[PDB]
């Protein structure tokens, strides 16, 4: 029994219970809510420390011995923020908790036990969160996969053929044979990946073949014509074969307003995107759906945080994907309708309210892909500043608000596209899909990606170097990210049907390939820390918002954090 | 012979009796099985003689034992003994309910309560409707029914009920007799809000849009107490 | 929000947290601790009640739907006593916790959902265990499967050929013809079954063939010659292929004394069949192995609880077994050596101390197999009558005391023949191996047992019956009893080994085959609630046992609970 | 020729093997008891003594169709399996037929409502299988007419018409002259006695945990019983309107005595009413074949299986009942099972 | 109920002795089964009634029949009634010896054996060494133990006892209490003289090689009584 002050302590193997951390360079602190380990039996690796053989390393494993231990991690996740020790085994994570040697220690599981057959990643000093999720991806560029994986995000959920009109318009991709194409294609990257196909179509057995050829869903894009028609068609198939569907509402009001395309959904679930509607939907008002239990409301990167150049920004982007002209007063008329500072300030405070529940990219059609996660936290600091901490914290943290965050890149999404059993968070039995973050950079550039349980993605110096850290420092492809091993490391996710019908030898596809569930019966209230339902009332002339009878708004940002501190460019 | 098995096992049960009433005339105290098999027994025998009834039988079932001839601890054990026995009239179930009283202290099982009440659904808030059975047979509501969607012979103000069902214990019901009027408490039903089924009257997602399509459809089906507006818009998927 | 008074809500649903419950009719209370349900919400069966369609039965159900459900059952388990819904899935446990519908009840996590598929079972008012495992079976006749499984043992694990002399001694299936005869006759039976091999030889080859062809591990008995050389033997070859030692040691000190012994086990994983030794062992001072790091000591259950008919009823079965006279000196010296009343008393203390953590039955080889449960518990309640409540306990019950002999028949050995991570206990993924009790009948007559998921035995009352409970009642065997859905119900546990080497197919099993696994890196720090090291010192003279300087004894019982209340003979 | 048996038959009687399609599979004692009584066809659902299946004849589900399926091979009787019909899913109700389920049961203990009655015999039509109902007693979603508005004159077969053993009160019987509804009785009601009402009294207030305190639960029991329902009942048997008996198994029904029952209300009738008009000469064959049809063809052709079993014809399958005609209807001589003695 | 295969098993052995005492009143004579019965259900019922010990049983058993009671050979018959029964302290075993007394001729089994003596190990020539057990616990040793590898404690000149056995009936055996000294005698062992396990002191061909390595062995883990000199020289395979 020995006495250790707590400064060494935590400059050995990590903050532990009751210590505090700040996330980046925001006012945004995390408390560490409860420890795994023993005190004097930490697992350390490195020259006569513990982890070696006959200390911490057993010479008689258990049969559950882990492939790989990430020691002293401090977990982000909805489930908690602790500190644990991370086994994974076989691609899954096997273990959260103390890990060891059960010859040597006291508290060591048979699913934590350190062999010789175990790699050792130090955590100590560092955040793990699950791997980000993006499902609002326009798939226009191979290039957007390496940009988001350098950014945590480990799934990508969209469409697309490439830089096709219809791609840079819709996330779709359309029918059996262009599905065939982006599935072949899929092998290469190191993502997950899953994709939606056209429900803009009022012919069921075109919806039904689409499903059956692989896609994971539906997008509803007025570029191809939100009708309520289709709207009605495509959830009827969805229903039928349990794939989500995704709306981009009709923004000119043609066939309807936005009571009608509720009345087409007809209480059924619904994942909406760029819910406020800058990103396109029905004018003024679509952002009133968001209260509604059966709709999940998602928001674009552009539009969060709202900020002083956020306005002009916006309008010059329109005016230039939609080919406007400045000298005609319709054209005017329609951008005017559309762009609406007032939603865009509204959108913080839904986010920080819980209204809103998904984060995501639009990428390349007017939003970031390498920008979810910072831009995410960036509200999420802004919300701070402006409100100050949250009613729902308990203690001298922002515990509540971190989790509330965290989930709408993380869990939410997951949950949205069905796939929250294997991805989506730090738990026992999901997939190792994981990222490590120094607190110092925490949310805008991560240390290492963990892909299917094998390191892909790090921070490496130049391979002729004595040593990994000399400049210069980038992000570089990793081993599972190369060869036969990049096909053990990924998941394409497809329908059940298309599984059931043997997708992966048809199509000779060597990842691995898991069917999508449970997407028709969740509703607001399944989301994460993000379930808050209200009346939502836009005012037709103001373009005011107001939750509950009470005007929401946010004021804009002249300086945000995270953005120029860290970045070259 | 041509026994079945039915008589074989009566057969064993008879003689377990006729050695539970031997042990008792030796003066030892019967314990569970000993007194139920010599109450089935007795029971057998009477409807074999076949000059008792059977509502006789459940009367003189419990007469047989006395507190004083069973062990400590029999009597809290024995809530009902059934057994089915041959009448000159055919087969009938006879069951004894609470044969023996209890006289001493041991309880087998014995549950020791919290005087606290337990709060059931809390955090809803309960309104309260006005019922009344219109019809001339019994109706009867059990606690997470959709109230909304109750036998139509039912009259109450449909549209207050929507969503919601009783604000009772869960597995109880509330009981409407012919002609009866009485108010209820109803909260929200909670969970995801998701009705399917019951009378197919909403089946989907609900919230104030599917209400007038469920008041409306009431209303073409005649459930009383429905007053949806005239002029109804129908939306395209009805 | 209303207010029910706690004797209605108890007698709808059960008992809720803070009560507490008689066990049997015992002294032992058992207090609710946690409760998963939320009040107002619970789950319930019959006419007009909450387990209908579209309200606790979803009509949009989940992928991970349940094909049986248990409500409101009171589980008593070492990982604590509580109340939960109880969902069964596949032949596993699938979830604990809340169950029911998402569309209508706010708490309902995916792998509890009931859907269409769903079957219910109440368990109101009930008591859910694991199944009860016993270690100590000698294979001597069929007719002891079905007695033991009414008592509430789901898994036999010893070794014989029938009723042959050997088999009669011990528990040992000698060679690999002998294997296969009893691994093709297994298939008959509802019970989990594991066979040990003969581990009396100084051949390693011979003791690896035995592994090989099926075996789960060792029995060295005296009967075969328990020597240093086949005990050294048979450990270095169990040390190579994972599999368990079993040991009844040398009570004539032939080769040498018990410090001999365990100078033979060098500090080796080793389990100890009756450890006191009225069974067997070195005369007198075998008990005191119970005290080292190594030894996994159980007690077989004619010796507990000590009572006043115990020594003349040991002593003559002793004369009768090893056809002994009472008008030679010699025998008379023998079965006086053997008997020891001292260390009989001191075994009931010891388990009460956590120094003993298993009981079995050493059935029809003086051990009775339908009352290993019933013995344990009445030791459990002569123990709480004589030395009052444990000081373990935190609160007005005796939960430590209730965990702390539970574990001696559930989870300990299950530990100690590495099969712990199928049986054992109520723990997700585990196989679904649960009994049903009602707390009048505890520990002696059981409701119900569940096996592979699915009712393989019940009390039931006459087929021509109106109804299932009126007279005669008696166990019967139930459906997963018989056809081929006995083969789904049931394992046979083999070694690592010869589950590598297609032990299934090459002798036409249709069983399930599970490799026993975690058997050599085990001390008796491993035991739940049983893990007490203390050194014991026995008098040559007196046969006094002494722990840790303490004369350890217990006192005689004149009359035990859950015997003649319970049984007609 | 050389290849033949003899089985000598002179002052014997030869009849069909009869048929139960009210089996609540409780125990499989049953099927031995059954077997004794001149039962060689089983139909119901279950999967044990689980309460869901005390109160209901259904094996819910693909996973609990295979347990029930492959216990099966071990018994001497012909099973058959009822599905669920309590849901609103359609995908659910096709998933359990294609899982080997012969048709539906809609009990009320899992909610008899409209919708599901509307949504089952949809999937029952499309996958030519038979539906059987226990209605809603307590008239929650509706009364009688609502439940035949529901079955819209689909073809529907109904347990224990009469209604003590469930159905809406007071009034379920009246369905029995409807064209689109087989109607059957259980046999704890048949044939009235003096003893009857008592003894349904007695077990309903025990199997539904009723209280004699409480004047909502003697409301529920009197609303239940109804003696003139359960009298009218053996009537409605003697003029052919009820045309199936079966048993209701351990679930107020007992499995040895549907046959006995029957000729024990046929016996009944003929004291009562004397001998049927529609005979011909000094006999009473026509009320034989009558209530002889009642378990033997009637529910061969409810549940779809009268082109193997159900009646002695060539080309049938031969599960043949030997009786001597002094035990005729109680106490069988032999049981032939697939053309071999069992 | 709730009855186990016990249960239904002690219920057939009570009718059973009802029906071998109804006999022995009709004044028949009983045969095997019937006295068997008979003793094993009068101990039941007295293990019922509470009132007295297992070992009072054991002496009573032998007092329910008189050799008159029973046939001409059934007391030679029945060596041991056994019975388990359930007693206020639980199951306990009850075992009857010799209940029945013999009073005719009639031996089913009846030996006729020659009056001549059996030799054993003929042509074995047995030599006697004097063997103290300075241990404080009781040592015994069967025939055909190997007796150069008996437990340490025991003190005698082990030299003279290598690859040697008792020579004493096989399956017999010597005991020797703490302190005790007595000689015993030892004849070669025979066969292939293979000696395998024991103590691993030997485990080869035994000799006069091997009795050098023996005796090296034993004298390093202290058995009494090995004198093997010092300077010992090993061989390539020890
Ligand atoms: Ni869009
Ligand atoms: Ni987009
Ligand atoms: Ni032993
Ligand atoms: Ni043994
Ligand atoms: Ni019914
Ligand atoms: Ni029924």
């Amino acid at each position: 029994m020995k006495k250790i002050s707590r400064k060494e302590y935590v400059s050995m193997y990590g903050p532990t219970t009751g210590d505090k951390v700040r996330l980046g360079d925001t006012d945004l602190i995390a408390e560490v809510e409860h420890d795994y380990t023993i005190y004097g039996e930490e697992l350390k690796f490195g020259g006569g420390k513990t982890l070696r053989e006959g200390m911490s390393q057993s010479n008689n494993p258990s049969k559950e011995e882990l492939d790989l231990i990430i020691t002293n991690a401090l977990i982000v996740d909805y489930t908690g923020i602790y500190k644990a020790d991370i086994g994974i085994k076989d691609g899954k994570i096997a273990g959260i908790g103390k890990g060891g040697n059960k010859d040597m220690q006291d508290g060591v599981k048979n699913n934590l036990s350190v062999g010789p057959a175990t790699e050792a990643l130090a955590g100590e000093g560092l955040i793990v969160t699950a791997g980000g999720i993006d499902t609002h991806i326009h798939f226009i560029s191979p290039q957007q996969i390496p940009t988001a994986f350098a950014s945590g995000v480990t799934t990508m959920i969209g469409g697309g053929t490439g830089p096709a009109d219809g791609t840079n318009a819709t996330t779709i991709t359309p029918g059996r044979r262009n599905l065939k194409w982006m599935l072949r294609a899929a092998e290469e990257y190191s993502m997950n990946l899953g994709f939606l196909a056209k429900g803009n179509t009022s012919n069921d057995a075109s919806l039904a073949d689409q499903i059956e050829a692989g896609a994971i869903g539906f997008k509803i894009h007025e570029d191809w014509g939100t009708t309520p028609s289709a709207i009605n068609h495509a959830l009827d198939v969805a229903d039928k074969y349990d794939v989500q569907v995704a709306i981009h509402t009709d923004t000119l009001n043609e066939a309807g307003c936005v009571e009608d395309t509720m009345a087409a959904i007809a209480g059924r679930t619904m994942h909406t995107f760029h819910t406020e509607g800058a990103g396109g939907g029905h004018a003024p008002d679509i952002i009133k759906v968001a209260g509604e239990h059966n709709i999940l409301p998602a928001s674009t990167n552009p539009t969060i945080p709202f900020t002083v150049n956020t306005e002009a920004e916006h309008m010059d982007m329109l005016m230039v994907c939609h080919h406007l002209d400045k000298s005609i007063k319709e054209d005017v008329q329609f951008a005017d309708s559309r762009i609406r500072p007032q939603t865009i300030a509204a959108e913080d405070t839904l986010h920080d309210m819980g209204i809103f529940s998904i984060t995501s990219s639009d990428s390349q059609a007017m939003g970031r892909v390498g920008e979810v996660i910072t831009r995410t936290w960036q509200t999420a600091d802004k919300n701070k500043k402006e409100f100050g901490r949250l009613k729902e914290e308990k203690g001298d943290n922002d515990n509540f608000r971190i989790k509330r965050y965290l989930s709408k890149y993380t869990i939410n999404p997951a949950i949205a596209h069905g796939i929250s059993e294997y991805v989506g968070s730090v738990e026992v039995g999901k997939v190792a899909d994981l990222v490590l973050w120094s607190p110092a950079f925490f949310g805008v550039k991560p240390n290492m990606i963990i892909k299917g349980g094998f390191i892909a993605l790090s921070q490496m110096g130049d391979a002729n170097a004595s040593i990994p850290t000399p400049q210069p420092v980038y992000y570089r492809e990793m081993f599972a990210h190369h060869g036969k091993a990049k096909y053990d490391a990924n998941i394409t996710f497809v329908s059940q049907a298309a599984y059931d019908k043997g997708i992966k030898e048809e199509l000779g596809l060597e990842r691995q390939v898991l069917p999508v569930k449970n997407c028709r019966n969740i509703t607001k209230k399944d989301m994460q820390f993000n379930d808050t339902t209200a009346h939502i009332e836009v005012n037709p002339e103001t373009y005011h918002v107001f939750v509950d009878g009470k005007e929401v708004t946010s004021k804009p940002a002249n300086k945000v954090s995270l953005a120029q501190l860290f970045s070259i460019f | 012979m041509k026994l079945t098995p039915k008589e074989l096992d009566k057969l064993m049960l008879h003689y377990a009796g006729e050695l539970a009433r031997k042990r008792k005339e030796k003066g030892i105290k019967l314990n569970y099985v000993e007194a139920v098999a010599l109450i089935s027994a007795h029971i057998m025998e009477e409807a074999r003689a076949g000059k008792k009834t059977a509502a006789e039988l459940m009367q003189e079932g419990r007469t047989l034992l006395k507190p004083d001839d069973v062990m400590d601890g029999v009597a809290s054990m024995i809530h009902e003994v059934g057994i089915e026995a041959m009448f000159p009239d055919g087969t009938k179930l006879v069951t004894v309910h609470t044969p023996i009283e209890a006289n001493g202290k041991l309880v087998p099982g014995e549950l020791f309560l919290k005087n606290e009440d337990i709060t059931i659904n809390e955090g809803k808030k309960a309104v309260s409707v006005k019922v009344k059975n219109v019809g001339d047979r019994p109706v009867q509501i059990g606690s997470h029914f959709h109230f909304f969607e109750v036998n139509r012979c039912l009259d109450f103000d449909r549209e207050k009920t929507f969503g919601k069902r009783l604000d009772i214990a869960s597995g109880t019901a509330v009981r409407f007799e012919p002609g009866e009027e009485k108010s209820v408490e109803l909260i929200d039903i909670g969970g995801n809000r998701r009705i399917f089924g019951f009378n197919a009257l909403v089946d989907r997602q609900a919230d104030n849009e599917s209400k007038k399509i469920a008041l409306h459809r009431a209303k073409e089906r005649g459930f009383h107490g429905t007053k949806s507006d005239d002029n109804y818009v129908k939306t395209i998927k009805e």
